[PDB]
Order: structure tokens, then C-alpha cells, then sequence
């Protein structure tokens, strides 16, 4: 099958910008049998351009398609609010048709360090036999962030999960949750619980912590 | 104007089989439009499954022998319908399945190249979630305290749950995170709010949680 490798994985832009997204096919496509789609979070993709450069009926002309050698690129002029989201390229030169991995286009903003908070398990949860420790990172930009869990100073692996909101429509920031889960038994055993966060906005990795029972 | 209307969400046990449907409003006859089915696993890109073109059906290598695709012309009571049958479901079949249509009437169009094509109309998608879990209402736990506070909505199935604060009167500064799927095969999510530290003993905060598939509704007061 033909492989389509898409570039870059994410890019940040402003309203009114011109943006370029590229896709390299693993073989030449003489016929220009390539298509571009947009997908907004929660919705079905929409066809924007087909045959490399042809605009589908109803698609704004600020979208255009181009090709050179094995590379195909989508250009977006005068970037608009409804344009943000994820874009995919597709070859239909040879069976079966295949898609690129996709490109996320998000809103550019000044750097903002997360506000960081940590929540011990509630007494009600402890009563029901489980313990969840939650760390919150609120309203930060850019999205890239690392959070590590330490208990009794020991790095925690495989017992945590993270969740990230969509980029906020009004302040263009992200928020993120990390939840550390363990048995009521181990929770009651150890003393200090710590969330360690690293982010561009932070001159140095910030640690929020507590001692069980304070 | 073409609107493709797919059948609703299904929750299916491993080993089971399912059939998803697509009503093609605005489509004359599948003699003039090809149907292509496509799926998208969560946080993944898109993958071609198979097609029916000129009343001739077929499936990609990865799905051959496991999938039947059919289409029938109808009128009056219903528009033309296509369906996709999938046998022996496993966890890696969990995804959003899209039905898709492309006119084949004009050979010169450039939407299609000898049966391989771009997809000009899309359905909303249907989620097929493959799981042995049985329906279960959540537990709700307080996340007690500019300060932050919230609610942990733990161990429910299936999606979705909805969360408001103070019956909807508090919306500014509220973040309700996408659910995560735990190792137990049950979901969990949290909802948080940031508030001024000053009002903490003056103002009341309650999260209203609704899980309709289990008919569960809880109202949890969150206190310092
Ligand atoms: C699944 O289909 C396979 C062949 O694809 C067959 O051997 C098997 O019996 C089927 N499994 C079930 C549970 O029907």
C-alpha cells in the first residue's frame, strides 16, 4: 500500500496567517490522485480539495492544493476561526486508499504557566476502599507538559492516567488532569505524595505535595 | 442536498457480530453513487474498510472474510440504504465507523480513479464500542479545597455522564475533562472549578452529575 507521511504533527497559528501542511507519498502519483479533509473535534471529516488542486463546491477559496515530486501540500490563506482543527491527506492512486496521520492546527498565544493544585483522596472514597490522588494544571500554554508522581520519593510508573481539555475558545489555554490510583492499603502505608510539573512557562519544575493526614 | 444518516451507537461483547446502517437522503440510486466505509479508532487516523460500487462489493485486505457490505435502492418510506456487517468483534474493532458516498456518474470528474476514490459526503459516524462491561452508575467524590475544587466521577459504564455546577448557575472557570478508560474497563472523569479563595466559606458549591444509562442522578456538596 502507499504510505502517506504527514508534516508537521501540530502547528500553532493566528487568525489571518498563511499556513502550510505537507504530505510525502512513498511512491510517485502521476495522476495527482490526492485529497485533503478537515475534521473538527467531535464531527465527521469534510472533503476540501480533490485531485491535488481542485476545490469542492462550497469550500472557501482561501484553501489551495499544490504538488512537487512526491510531496503534496495544502495551503490556507487568511486563517479563519472555523479553520482550526485537524487536517488529513489521502491518496486514492492505488488500492487501497490511505490517509496521513493528520495535522492539528491550534491557536497561537503567549506563554502561560499552569496554576498547579493537588487533591488527596476524600474520606468518602477511602471509606469505599479506594484512593485516587488528583493533580490539576490549570489554564496553560503551550500544551506540552510533563507531570510525574512521587510517593515516599519513589517515581510512579503505570498507575496513572492523564486527561486534557480542548483548547479554550476564549483564552486559548489548555487544562490538564492527572490521576494517581492505588489501593487503600498502599495509600495508608506511605507519608508524602507529590506532583512534579515541568513546563516552558516555569523557570524550574514545580512540585506540589502533601503529607497524608494533614 | 445529501445527508447521510447512520444508525445509533452500539455496545457489543467480544465475539459478537454487529450491522451498522446508513440512510442516504439525497441519493438517487446506488447505481450512480459508490459507498465507501471508513473507520477511526479513538485518537487515531482514518482507515479504509471496503466499498460497494456499481452494485459490486469488496473489502480491504485487513478486513476480508470478516465483513459484508450491502446496498439496496428504496423509495417513499425510506431513502436508499447501505449496511456494514462485522463478524467476531474484538477490542481493536472499537471505533467510529463512517459511511461515505461519492458520485460515479461522471467518468471525467476526478473524484475517482478506477474504483479507488475520494469521499465527497460523510455520515455523522456510529460508535461501536466493544466491551464485556455491564452498565453501572458512578460513585461521586468531592475534590475539596484563587482556589480550586471539584468532583471525581468514578467507575461508570457506558458513556456519557454530564456534569453541571449549582444547577447550571456556575459556568465561568469550570473545566470538565474528557473521560478516561481505566484498566478495569470502566470510565472515570473529573470536573473542576477555580474560584476566589475569599468566598470559600460564604458560597456553596455543588456538582450535579447525571448518568442516564443507569438512571443515576447525584448532587454532591463540595465543602472545605
Ligand atoms: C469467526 O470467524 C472465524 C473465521 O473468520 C470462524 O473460524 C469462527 O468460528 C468465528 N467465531 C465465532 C465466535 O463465530
Amino acid at each position: 500500500d502507499i504510505q502517506m507521511t504527514q508534516s508537521p504533527s501540530t502547528l500553532s497559528a493566528s487568525i489571518g496567517d498563511t499556513v502550510r501542511i505537507s504530505c510525502r507519498a512513498s511512491q510517485s502519483i502521476t495522476g495527482n490522485w490526492v485529497a485533503w479533509y478537515q475534521q473538527r473535534p467531535g464531527k465527521a471529516p469534510r472533503l476540501l480539495i480533490y485531485r491535488g488542486a481542485a476545490l469542492l463546491g462550497g469550500v472557501p477559496s482561501r484553501f489551495s492544493g499544490s504538488a512537487a515530486g512526491t510531496d503534496f501540500t495544502l495551503t490556507i490563506g487568511n486563517l479563519q476561526a472555523e479553520d482550526f482543527g485537524t487536517f488529513y491527506c489521502q491518496q486514492y492512486d492505488t488500492y487501497p486508499g490511505t490517509f496521513g496521520q493528520g495535522t492539528k492546527v491550534e491557536v497561537k498565544r503567549t506563554v502561560a504557566a499552569p496554576s498547579v493544585f493537588i487533591f488527596p483522596p476524600s474520606d468518602e472514597q477511602l471509606k469505599s476502599g479506594t484512593a485516587s490522588v488528583v493533580c490539576l494544571l490549570n489554564n496553560f500554554y503551550p500544551r506540552e507538559a510533563k507531570v510525574q508522581w512521587k510517593v515516599d520519593n519513589a517515581l510512579q510508573s503505570g498507575n496513572s492516567q492523564e486527561s486534557v481539555t480542548e483548547q479554550d475558545s476564549k483564552d486559548s489555554t489548555y487544562s490538564l488532569s492527572s490521576t494517581l490510583t492505588l489501593s487503600k492499603a498502599d495509600y495508608e502505608k506511605h507519608k508524602v505524595y507529590a506532583c512534579e510539573v515541568t513546563h516552558q512557562g516555569l523557570s524550574s519544575p514545580v512540585t506540589k505535595s502533601f503529607n497524608r493526614g494533614e | 442536498q445529501i445527508h447521510l444518516v447512520q444508525s445509533g451507537t452500539e455496545v457489543k461483547k467480544p465475539g459478537s457480530s454487529v450491522t451498522v446502517s446508513c440512510k442516504a437522503y439525497g441519493v438517487n440510486t446506488f447505481g450512480l453513487y459508490a459507498v465507501n466505509w471508513v473507520r477511526q479508532a479513538p485518537g487515531q487516523s482514518l482507515e479504509y474498510i471496503g466499498q460497494i460500487w456499481r452494485w459490486k462489493s469488496s473489502a480491504s485486505h485487513h478486513f476480508r472474510g470478516r465483513v459484508l457490505i450491502s446496498a439496496v435502492d428504496l423509495t417513499g418510506s425510506s431513502p436508499p440504504i447501505s449496511s456494514l456487517e462485522i463478524k467476531n468483534l474484538t477490542s481493536d474493532d472499537t471505533a467510529v465507523y463512517f459511511c461515505t458516498t461519492t458520485s460515479t456518474y461522471d467518468k471525467w470528474s476526478g473524484l475517482h480513479h478506477d474504483g479507488v476514490m475520494a469521499f465527497s459526503s460523510w455520515g455523522q459516524g456510529t460508535l461501536i464500542s466493544v466491551s464485556a462491561a455491564s452498565t453501572k452508575g458512578p460513585s461521586v467524590f468531592p475534590l475539596a479545597p484563587t482556589a480550586a475544587l471539584g468532583c471525581l466521577v468514578k467507575d461508570y459504564f457506558p458513556e456519557p455522564v454530564t456534569v453541571s455546577w449549582n444547577s447550571g448557575a456556575l459556568t465561568s472557570g469550570v473545566h470538565t475533562f474528557p473521560a478516561v478508560l481505566q484498566s478495569s474497563g470502566l470510565y472515570s472523569l473529573s470536573s473542576v472549578v477555580t474560584v476566589p479563595s475569599s468566598s470559600l466559606g460564604t458560597q456553596t458549591y455543588i456538582c450535579n452529575v447525571n448518568h442516564k444509562p443507569s438512571n443515576t442522578k447525584v448532587d454532591k456538596r463540595v465543602e472545605p
